[PDB]
């Protein structure tokens, strides 16, 4: 003997749980894109702009003398 | 000025380019959000085996199906509105420069004082000095100081062009009889590259643009010493 | 009797193909004359397309008003198609009007910043363009009288209504030719001169088309073609002529009442 | 719309005395049009109609299409066996499992 | 068994697989063409003027 | 009706001989493919 | 549009034709986006495959 | 007989077949043009010497695919084959002007080929932007011949649009309402309305610079008060409407094939269908200047136009979501047309999202006239419109001929097309993000990689075209007739037999009294 | 859409001949042209 | 000639019960089967079950839902033709493509790589970020 299994709305419950799965995997890959590339750009620009000196940087590009304004 | 196997964009020269790629990363987050949504729903409904071919009821989802695009499109658009509204602050134009696009080349003039104009062309491949860049090197570079807003007055004389500097991150259409304004700011000294971005004839590929960023001191040194 | 539906049956015809080829000859004559200064192909193009459009409409008049396939649903579709052509020409003209408005709302720097550009003397709109409006509005109200006399059924009055509206339209055309002979400059003279000369001559091309349509509908009515209610030829004539009336009114108010 | 008069009207529609092959096809096609696994009393009325209209093959088709509508999970079917078993051996109708139409 | 896709499907699977990997490896490596693959890690630059 | 109708015969090209029909498709679509080839060789001669 | 909207068993919807075959299109629900197309032949009255209204053919030769 | 029936045609079935013939002709003309383009772009340096002929061939590419290929299949051919057989009409309302538009289109093809024959060549791109196409840079008959070819295409398209609107609002049996016709009917209606209200704008613009060239006027010469901004406004107020003409029969075709092979008796949300379609048909005009953001517009109108494009993105998103909903919950027969349709869903989705990325205004300041735009319109045309018309062709071919294709060959064709377009135009995404401008013949080392990869994909697409014409020959040689067609109870075009006879719908259908 | 057996059934030979037929025939144009492009280039 | 007007047979999950049977012509043993069908139900055996099923319905769901091999067949022939396209690339490189520009060999890319690290092109993430300027080597 077996009890009553689901007769009604099988595809219905399947579709609501899997559209919920669609939202969670969409936010998951959005977070994957963020954690992969997004805040690395901000933190790289940030550390570049504290550790950056334009005068010094021009100085080592101009020791090579590869400028039309530098001779 | 691009590197091989480039998948993203140029690194910034301008702060507006900085938050513009931040906004661009936001839009990329949106596009993989929607793409993963549609991919997983397609995969779900191709992997199913249940049939429901009755009369589908309709007036139950259109409100969510129109407010979620409403909110997502407006929260993409309001960064776009903000960035477009801050393209045009009250300028502090320390330096002015006019660019006059000629048939198959460019002209650049500094005309604030001691009127100066010159023509910039395409360095031929056989005339390329070793180590330089094909399709980007120009025999007369255009100099600008760093860390300053400089005004760009763009026009053309015979055929419309587009002065494009993706490294600075801008592209202005040069039109005969019409000059447009572009405010340029830079954070790093050195070379930055671009090209024409309108069709302009049988040497359309061969008008590139080079901007080298120097200080105002070396700028006035060049201006005095070129005579 | 095999055709059970009340729609239209067409015996296959060569005349769409020959009209298409005549248009191709027309444009080939246009490039041949604009580049290699030859007129023979252009005259061939005019002869071909005018003759072909003549026997195309001659076929449709034969198959309509003597054979009788033009069901009330068929002229319902005909008035659909005529309305579609009318509104397409509305947006054609409106593209021309908006080109003029873009040119005139913002005067470019070489024109002195004023509309019209300085140094030219455009004609005053006070007398003969009022004559143009009067003659065209009188023609329009006369053809409304012609439609109501179609409703009433008075043949000689329909005759005088048509004779006076063709007389008015041809007077319009010959006089606008006369002040084409009597204007201070040409179409190659400036942005403003170029736009109103092209727009007014292009309207002149439409009004000679409309006048020729009035000629042909007159010669049908003399041959007792139109009847009390199946009078769609004159309906199309009335719609086109009211169209050129209102389009003339728009270009009048724009060109003349705006910046003169 | 609700379950009680829903499957009640389905049972009465399949158990009408003026039943015909047209409307049994109609009822079963509109039944599989829904996102529903039909319940034992609906299948009972369907096999009542098939019994009084003499189509062994249509009864086997009803069994096969509920085999299809069992879904990925195979516990629905055997439940159908255990609540329809008196009707099968009552009528002498039998299952594709016993008569060998589950294999290719 | 009686259909075309039983044995000839696996046959065309193997044949197309071998054919494609051979031709595409030959195209990617055995011509002498330049992919211009990125110089990071692989090149040693030398000083120019 | 007065015009013969059916599968294949309602095409502008005759169908019954498949080798000749293949010749028709090869010459037709091959001329279509070889047209811009003929343009580009025409200006390369002309330039 | 036709008249005699009566698709019962005792009376079907009469359809006139000059041929032996004839098309029908059932709008068998009010304000229905679906239209149900099917052919009929002279003889017994044709029926609708999703609602069951009946259609009959009569020849009229005009 | 042949001249009287075919050369002197008056029936939509034969006119649609000759549409399909001329469309295949122009399609592989465009394929060869694109192959000259891409083989020139396959090698660093200049393969074809000067890039003037490169501009000529990209101009010819754009013209013959946009105006000569998919409009003749989808609008003309499929519309004339399906629409009378879809609303119950025996013929269409105005078949002689239909046939005159048909017989006038290959004269425009001839004028385009003669413009190629002219020494100067049409070195201007899709746009005819002055004063590049003016009296100083293009003094020759080639650009004038392109302008008259556009005149002929425009005239044929206007009169065809009149044909579609009159054959929808006329030829319907009277008791059926407008809001219960099939979806392809709504697609052809809204596209033809857009044609009718858009092509006069193009005709006005091309006549405008025609008088600038030959009549010695100065409408676009700023030395005499001209304005090229006026031409860009006129041309693109044509352009994005013509875009939506160019795309919406793809909506209709895939909707019909999805509700055919997905087991459904109806599309999901047919009111939502028609509402979204007339929404984009209505406000498709007022979005015209999103292609315009870097010519020097005011900031306020730039914000207005980008907001309007975000708005027009909303109901197209409703359309694609409801496409997902209408393919929901049914048995899916794995026809090749379903493969085309699913590829269309994915690739239209990614192309539209890329278009939104363009539609943001400052990113369009940076990324204008760049291969990112190329990847936009190839993800939405070179596989959007292309997969839509492949689905339409492989779906309705037994109606068109009487015989069927080979399913395995068609699925292999879908695979070749799909792989070629994706690994062609995803490197074009990379090229546009890296930023080289369009209409360039030669490229540096950074762009060489993706240029080579996408060129190899272009040759994959060549192989796909060859397999397509091979299976057309294979179908016409095997000549397998169709014993039965499913879903004929809900599809009107499939119930007259495969193929439908010469004289269909002699008696108009018996519509319910209601 | 179900179909009756092929009225005419191509043999491996026929299919081979045809597939190759266009393949080569459709590409041959490219062959002659692309092959002598440099010669064509010669103004001679 | 009229089967498009007549009701027709089909086999799909969408349409479980076709409106007409698969086999319409009916042999004498099949008339015996039909009168046995109209006869008692419980005395009807396994074999006549299966031929009545086969003569009234063509195929069953077990022989309609089977996962066939056209997917691997079409992908095999597809990537075979992709290999044929690779041979087309071999020929097309061999014949029309001439020399590469001289700005592409190992020497030129060495000098230009040195130059572009000297000017420090896009040193944030693009190219020069993966280079150490103190040790003069790749990261
Ligand atoms: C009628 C009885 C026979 C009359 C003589 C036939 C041979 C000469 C002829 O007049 O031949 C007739 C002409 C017709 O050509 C034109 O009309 C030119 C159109 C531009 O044939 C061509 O010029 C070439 C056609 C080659 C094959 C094309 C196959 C297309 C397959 C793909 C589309 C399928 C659509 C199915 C639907
Ligand atoms: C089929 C043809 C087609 C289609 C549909 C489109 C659709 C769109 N196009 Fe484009 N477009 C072209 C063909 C097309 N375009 C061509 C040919 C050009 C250039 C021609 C030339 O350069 O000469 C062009 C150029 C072009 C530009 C110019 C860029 C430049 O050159 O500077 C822009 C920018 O705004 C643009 C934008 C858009 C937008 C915003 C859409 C939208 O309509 C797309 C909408 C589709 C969607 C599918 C929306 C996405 C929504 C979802 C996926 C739902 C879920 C997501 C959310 C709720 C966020 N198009
Ligand atoms: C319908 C429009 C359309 C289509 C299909 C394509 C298809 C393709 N396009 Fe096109 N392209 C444009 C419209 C289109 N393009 C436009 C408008 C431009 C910009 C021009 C400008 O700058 O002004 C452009 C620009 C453009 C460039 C830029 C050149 C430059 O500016 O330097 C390149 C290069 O890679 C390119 C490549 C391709 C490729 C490789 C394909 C491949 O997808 C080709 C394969 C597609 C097919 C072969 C179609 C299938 C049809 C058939 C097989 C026959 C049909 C027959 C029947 C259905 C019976 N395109
Ligand atoms: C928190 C505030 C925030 O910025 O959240 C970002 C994101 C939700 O962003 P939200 O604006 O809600 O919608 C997506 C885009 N409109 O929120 C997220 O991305 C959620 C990040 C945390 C959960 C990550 C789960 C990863 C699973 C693998
Ligand atoms: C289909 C996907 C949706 C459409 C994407 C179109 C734009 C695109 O291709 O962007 C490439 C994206 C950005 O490149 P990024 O990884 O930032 O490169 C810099 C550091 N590697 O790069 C990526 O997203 C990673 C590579 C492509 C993955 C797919
Ligand atoms: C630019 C060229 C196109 C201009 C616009 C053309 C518009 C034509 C509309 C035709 C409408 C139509 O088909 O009407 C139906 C009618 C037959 O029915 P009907 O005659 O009304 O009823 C029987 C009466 N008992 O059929 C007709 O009335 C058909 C004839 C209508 C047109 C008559 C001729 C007009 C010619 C005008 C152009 C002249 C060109 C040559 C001269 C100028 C050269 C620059
Ligand atoms: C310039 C080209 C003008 C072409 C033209 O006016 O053709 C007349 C066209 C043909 O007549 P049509 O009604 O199509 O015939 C079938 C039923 N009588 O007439 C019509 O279709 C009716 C009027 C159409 C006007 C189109 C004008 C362009
Ligand atoms: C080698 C090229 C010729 C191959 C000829 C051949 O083997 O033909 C047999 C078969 C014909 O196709 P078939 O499988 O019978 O039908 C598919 C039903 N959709 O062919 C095929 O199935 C295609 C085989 C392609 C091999 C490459
Ligand atoms: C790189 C992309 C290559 C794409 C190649 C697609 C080949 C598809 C072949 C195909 O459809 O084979 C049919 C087969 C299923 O056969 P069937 O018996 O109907 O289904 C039983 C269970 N699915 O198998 C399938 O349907 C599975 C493959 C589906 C591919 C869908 C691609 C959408 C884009
Ligand atoms: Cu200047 Cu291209
Ligand atoms: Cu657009
Ligand atoms: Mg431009
Ligand atoms: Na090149
Ligand atoms: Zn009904």
């Amino acid at each position: 003997l077996l009890p009553k299994p689901q007769m009604r709305g099988l595809l219905a419950k399947r579709l609501r749980v899997h559209i919920a799965g669609a939202f969670i995997v969409a936010l998951g890959v959005a977070a994957a894109y963020k954690f992969g590339v997004a805040e690395p750009r901000k933190k790289a620009y940030a550390e570049f702009y504290r550790n950056y000196d334009s005068m010094k940087d021009f100085e080592e590009m101009r020791k090579a003398g590869i400028f039309q304004s530098a001779k | 000025m691009a590197y091989p196997f480039q998948l993203g964009l140029q690194d910034a020269t301008s702060p507006i380019m900085e938050e513009l790629m931040n906004f661009h990363d936001h839009t990329l987050m949106i596009v993989f959000l929607i793409s993963s949504l549609v991919l997983y729903i397609i995969s779900l409904m191709l992997t199913t085996k249940l049939t429901h071919t009755s009369t589908m009821d309709a007036q139950e989802v259109e409100t969510i199906w129109t407010i979620l695009p409403a909110v997502i499109l407006i929260m993409i658009a309001l960064p776009s509105l903000r960035i477009l509204y801050m393209m045009d602050e009250i300028n502090n134009p320390v330096l002015t420069v006019k660019t006059m696009g000629h048939q198959w080349y460019w002209s650049y003039e500094y005309t604030d004082y001691e009127d100066l104009c010159f023509d910039s062309y395409m360095i031929p491949t056989n005339d390329l000095k070793p180590g330089e860049l094909r399709l980007l090197e120009v025999d007369n570079r255009v100099v600008l100081p760093m860390e300053l807003p400089i005004r760009m007055l763009i026009s053309s004389e015979d055929v419309l062009h587009s002065w494009a500097v993706p490294s600075l991150g801008l592209k202005t259409d040069a039109i005969p009889g019409r000059l447009n304004q572009a405010t340029v700011t830079s954070n790093r000294p050195g070379l930055f590259y671009g090209q024409c971005s309108e069709i302009c004839g049988s040497n359309h590929s061969f008008m590139p643009i080079v901007l080298e960023m120097v200080p105002l001191k070396y700028f006035e040194n060049w201006s005095a010493s070129m005579i | 009797t095999h055709q059970t539906h009340a729609y239209h049956m067409v015996n296959p015809s060569p005349w769409p193909l020959t009209g298409a080829f005549s248009a191709l000859l027309l444009t080939s004559g246009l490039v041949m004359w604009f580049h290699y200064n030859s007129i023979t192909l252009l005259t061939l193009g005019l002869l071909t397309n005018i003759l072909t459009m003549y026997q195309w409409w001659r076929d449709v008049i034969r198959e309509g008003t003597y054979q009788g396939h033009h069901t009330p649903i068929v002229q319902k579709g005909l008035r659909y198609g005529m309305i579609l052509f009318i509104v397409s020409e509305v947006f054609f003209f409106a593209g021309f009007f908006w080109a003029f408005y873009h040119s005139s709302l913002v005067p470019t720097h070489d024109l002195g910043g004023c509309w019209p550009p300085t140094g030219i003397s455009p004609l005053n709109p006070l007398e003969v363009p009022l004559l143009n409006t009067s003659v065209l509005l009188a023609s329009g109200v006369s053809i409304t009288w012609a439609h109501h006399s179609l409703m009433e059924g008075k043949r000689n009055h329909m005759n005088q209504a048509l004779l006076i509206t063709i007389m008015l339209g041809l007077y319009f055309t010959i006089l606008q030719a006369s002040e084409y002979f009597e204007t201070s400059f040409s179409i190659s003279d400036g942005i403003y001169g170029s736009t109103f000369f092209m727009a007014t001559g292009f309207h002149g091309l439409h009004v000679i088309i409309g006048s020729t349509f009035l000629i042909v509908c007159l010669l049908r009515q003399l041959k007792f073609h139109f009847t009390s209610k199946h009078h769609f030829g004159f309906e199309a004539a009335a719609w086109y002529w009211h169209f050129v009336d209102v389009v003339w009114l728009f270009l009048y108010v724009s060109i003349y009442w705006w910046g003169s | 719309e609700t379950d009680e008069e829903f499957d009640a009207r389905w049972v009465t529609y399949f158990n009408k005395p003026d039943i015909d092959a047209w409307e049994l096809r109609k009822g079963m096609n509109t039944l599989v049009g829904y996102d529903l696994v039909p319940e034992p009393k609906i299948i009972d009325a369907a096999l009542r109609a098939c019994r009084r209209l003499n189509d062994f093959a249509s009864a086997v088709r009803i069994l096969e299409v509920v085999k299809d509508k069992a879904g990925p999970h195979k516990e629905i079917y055997p439940y159908v066996i255990q609540e329809l078993r008196p009707t099968l051996n009552e009528l002498g109708i039998s299952t594709p499992e016993e008569l060998g139409l589950d294999k290719v | 068994a009686p259909s075309f896709h039983d044995k000839y499907g696996n046959a065309i699977l193997a044949g197309g697989a071998i054919f494609c990997v051979s031709t595409w490896t030959y195209t990617a490596t055995q011509i002498g063409i330049e992919w211009n693959m990125s110089p990071v890690g692989r090149v040693t630059p030398k000083e120019w003027r | 009706s007065h015009y013969e109708e059916g599968p294949g015969k309602n095409l502008p090209f005759s169908v019954e001989n498949k080798w000749r029909l293949l010749a028709m498709m090869t010459v037709y679509f091959g001329s279509g493919f070889a047209a811009p080839f003929f343009i580009v060789r025409h200006q390369l001669l002309k330039k | 549009p036709p008249k005699a909207a009566s698709g019962t068993k005792e009376d079907p919807n009469l359809v006139p034709s000059i041929s032996n075959k004839r098309i029908v299109g059932c709008i068998c629900e009010e304000d229905n986006c679906t239209v149900i197309w099917f052919w009929l032949h002279k003889g017994e009255s044709q029926r609708c495959p999703n609602c069951g209204t009946h259609y009959k053919l009569v020849p009229h030769q005009m | 007989m042949f001249i009287n029936r075919w050369l002197f045609s008056t029936n939509h079935k034969d006119i649609g077949t000759l549409y399909l013939l001329f469309g295949a002709w122009a399609g592989m003309v465009g394929t060869a043009l694109s192959i000259l383009i891409r083989a020139e772009l396959g090698q660093p340096g200049a393969l074809l010497g000067d890039d003037q002929i490169y501009n000529v061939i990209v101009t010819a590419h754009a013209f013959v695919m946009i105006f000569f290929m998919v409009m003749p299949m989808m609008i003309g051919g499929f519309g004339n084959w399906l629409v009378p057989l879809m609303i119950g009409a025996p013929d269409m309302a105005f078949p002689r002007m239909n046939n005159m538009s048909f017989w006038l289109l290959p004269p425009s093809f001839l004028l385009l080929l003669a413009s190629s024959m002219v020494e100067a060549g049409a070195g201007t791109g899709w746009t005819v932007y002055p004063p590049l196409a003016g009296n100083l840079a293009h003094a020759g008959a080639s650009v004038d011949l392109t302008i008259f070819s556009l005149h002929l295409a425009g005239v044929s398209s206007i009169l065809g649009a009149i044909n579609f609107i009159t054959t929808i609002i006329n030829m319907k049996p009277p008791a059926m309402t407008q809001y219960q016709t099939p979806l392809f009917v709504w697609s052809v209606l809204i596209t033809a309305v857009l044609l009718l209200l858009s092509l006069p704008v193009l005709a006005a613009g091309i006549t405008m610079l025609l008088t600038d060239r030959n009549l010695n006027t100065t409408f676009f010469d700023p030395a005499g008060g001209g304005d090229p901004i006026l031409y860009q406004h006129l041309f693109w107020f044509f352009g994005h409407p013509e875009v939506y003409i160019l795309i919406l029969p793809g909506f209709g075709i895939i909707s019909h094939v999805v509700t055919y092979y997905s087991g459904k008796k109806e599309p999901f949300g047919y009111m939502g269908m028609v509402w979204a379609m007339m929404s984009i048909g209505f406000l498709g005009f007022i979005v015209w200047a999103h292609h315009m953001f870097t010519v020097g517009l005011d900031v306020d109108t730039r914000a207005y136009f980008t907001s309007a494009t975000m708005i027009i993105a909303i109901p197209t998103g409703v359309k694609v979501f409801s496409w997902l909903a209408t393919l929901h919950g049914g048995n899916i027969k794995w026809s090749p047309a379903m493969l085309w349709a699913l590829g269309f869903i994915f690739l239209f989705t990614v192309g539209g999202l890329t278009g939104i990325v363009l539609s943001n205004s400052s990113l369009d300041i940076v990324l204008h006239d760049t291969y990112y735009v190329v990847a936009h319109f190839h993800y939405v045309l070179s596989m959007g419109a292309v997969f839509a018309i492949m689905a339409g062709f492989v779906h309705w071919f037994p109606l068109f001929s009487g015989f069927t294709l080979d399913d395995t060959w068609a699925k292999a064709h879908f695979a070749i097309m799909f792989v070629g377009v994706n690994m062609t135009f995803f490197p074009q995404h990379f090229l546009g993000l890296s930023g080289m401008p369009r209409r360039y013949s030669d490229y540096p080392d950074a762009y060489t990689t993706w240029n080579t990869v996408s060129s190899m994909g272009s040759f994959i697409s060549l192989t796909a075209v060859l397999i397509m014409i091979f299976m057309i020959w294979e179908a016409f040689a095997s000549k397998r007739e169709v014993m039965s067609v499913s879903y004929a109870s809900t599809n009107l075009e499939w119930l007259h037999g495969c193929p439908p006879p010469y004289h269909t719908f002699e008696e108009p259908t018996y519509v319910k009294v209601k | 859409v179900h179909s009756k057996p092929a009225r005419e059934q191509l043999g491996v030979l026929d299919i081979t001949i045809g597939l190759t037929s266009c393949f080569v025939c459709c590409l041959l144009p490219a062959g002659w042209v692309l092959s002598h492009l440099e010669s064509y280039k010669k103004r001679e | 000639s009229e089967d498009y007007a007549f009701p027709t047979y089909a086999d799909r999950r969408d349409y479980p019960l076709p409106d007409v049977a698969h086999v319409t012509m009916l042999s004498a043993s099949q008339k015996a089967l039909k009168e046995k069908e109209k006869a008692d139900w419980s005395s009807l055996s396994r074999d006549e079950k299966v031929q009545l099923y086969r003569i009234q319905f063509n195929e069953s769901f077990a022989e309609m839902n089977r996962g066939t091999n056209e997917w691997k067949t079409v992908v095999g022939m597809a990537m075979f033709f992709i290999g044929f396209t690779a041979l087309v690339l071999i020929w097309e490189k061999s014949y029309v493509y001439g020399p590469i520009p001289h700005t592409f060999d190992r020497d030129w890319v060495a000098m230009q790589t040195k130059r572009m690290l000297d000017m420090k092109a896009n040193p944030i993430q693009g190219f020069s970020a993966k280079w150490d300027y103190d040790k003069n080597e790749w990261k």
